[PDB]
């Protein structure tokens, strides 16, 4: 695999 | 009063030498940076922000400024390699990993994010983090009688930040940081969370990932049968990385492969085999293939388990990927199998499908049937029942199809097929 890295939006 | 400020407003606060106007306009830069659509990570560091957002990590008394800040050099290392890179240059893993230990649980878990972020950009930034002392803070944040009793999004983000050290492949990970981890990657494992559960088979499958050694590690700390439940999930989101770790270990020894066996995966692939996403069809039958290729008494366990119809289901009818493995199955069984198991194959309808297939473009797909019809040949030769097949062959178009690929560009296509030409049908 699932993502790599993730972006926090919130 | 933080919405949308431009990058020179923010510089401006950064720079005042006023904590409270520092705090602000980090807070701006954090809600720019979080914005879905392009957010202007390269203007940041192009304002030579990194720096200074790092040492507010370190601002004790400070604890929003270190939580902003935290924040904010989170989606800069979310991007892109050269992102992730300028966050690094700027001494953050450290400082990052030292927030660990924060007593706010919020900045806590923003640190956990960012090592996961910078962990997961590669093989090198993984082991910078690992050889900075990341680990044992990490799992020391997992050291509590009940895993349930943590916050459900902290626990989700502990998970995924240990499944991107345990991420990657040339190198793999350190073999004593997975020794490390493994413990409190089992217990995740038998947690009740789908997310949790989910990026813990990833972590499982990424570890499997590799030399018969690196799966050894894993089967010896019995998770197989757990990985055989997780198997029957309900959740696409569990089976994937499940099957693809079980499949992993079946690439291994034959005892390896044996552990799978005795944990009762066979009987979850009739679902496998026929389910309708198409990579997990395509897994199920690669992951086949290689139990297809052990012992004899592990190919009859294929064949007690009523998994031959089904292997001839997918030759007959599935994308041509899965169509593939499910030959490479079907070769693998004929070169492995007992006279009686292959004849076996036969009444359950290989013959058919498995010509229809001989019309693919694949040249490497026609070497392997190919080679199966060979093999098939050659059990029916010790029954002295070879006519009996070439009937068989040729009532339903397949001798159409090799005399025919007596013209292939391959040689090594061309040459199997006058062969058998020239030996079963005179």
């Amino acid at each position: 695999s699932n993502p790599r890295k993730k972006h926090r939006e919130d | 009063g933080t919405v949308n400020w431009s990058v020179e407003d923010i510089v401006k606060g950064i720079n005042s030498n006023n904590l409270e106007s520092q705090l602000q306009a980090t807070q701006a830069a954090r809600k720019l940076l979080s914005r879905e659509k392009q957010p202007p990570i390269d203007n940041i560091i192009r304002a030579g922000l990194i720096p200074k957002f790092v040492s507010f990590l370190g601002k004790t008394d400070c604890s929003p400024i270190q939580f902003e800040s935290a924040w904010a050099l989170t989606n800069i290392a979310s991007g892109t390699s050269e992102q992730t890179k300028a966050v690094v240059d700027g001494g953050a893993i450290p400082a990052f990993i030292s927030l660990l230990a924060s007593p706010h649980a919020h900045i806590s878990e923003q640190a956990v994010w960012a090592l996961g972020n910078i962990a997961g950009d590669g093989s090198a930034f993984r082991d910078l983090v690992i050889k900075h002392g990341a680990i044992d803070p990490l799992l020391a944040l997992l050291a509590v009688p009940d895993l349930s009793t943590l916050a459900c999004g902290y626990l989700r983000n502990l998970t995924w930040t240990l499944s991107n050290l345990c991420r990657n492949k040339n190198p793999a990970p350190p073999l004593d940081a997975v020794e490390q981890i493994l413990p409190t990657l089992v217990r995740l494992l038998h947690h009740n969370d789908p997310e949790v559960l989910a990026d813990s088979c990833w972590a499982i499958s990424y570890l499997t990932d590799g030399p018969n050694e690196r799966i050894e590690m894993v089967v010896k700390k019995g998770v197989v049968p757990q990985l055989v439940k997780l198997l029957g999930a309900t959740e696409l989101p569990i089976v994937t990385p499940a099957l693809r770790a079980i499949g992993n270990i079946v690439t291994g020894t034959d005892e390896q492969t044996q552990k799978v066996i005795d944990a009762g995966a066979l009987a979850v692939f009739p679902s496998l085999l026929t389910n309708p996403k198409t990579n997990i069809q395509k897994e199920a039958t690669w992951t086949m293939s290689n139990i297809t290729a052990g012992r004899q008494d592990q190919i009859q366990q294929v064949v007690n388990h009523g998994l031959v119809p089904f292997l001839v289901g997918v030759l007959s009818k599935a994308d041509f990927k899965t169509q593939k493995e499910a030959a490479w199955a079907i070769t693998n069984y004929t070169s492995g199998g007992t006279v009686e198991q292959i004849v076996y194959l036969v009444h359950c309808g290989i013959i058919e499908p498995l010509m229809n297939l001989l019309s693919a473009k694949d040249t490497k797909i026609i070497q392997v049937i190919l080679d199966a019809i060979s093999n098939i040949f050659q059990a029916a030769e010790k029954l002295g029942e070879t006519e009996k097949l070439s009937i068989m062959i040729e009532e339903c178009g397949g001798l159409d199809k090799i005399e025919a690929l007596q013209r292939h560009e391959n040689e090594s296509v061309y040459k199997a097929s006058l062969n058998l030409i020239e030996k079963y049908f005179s």
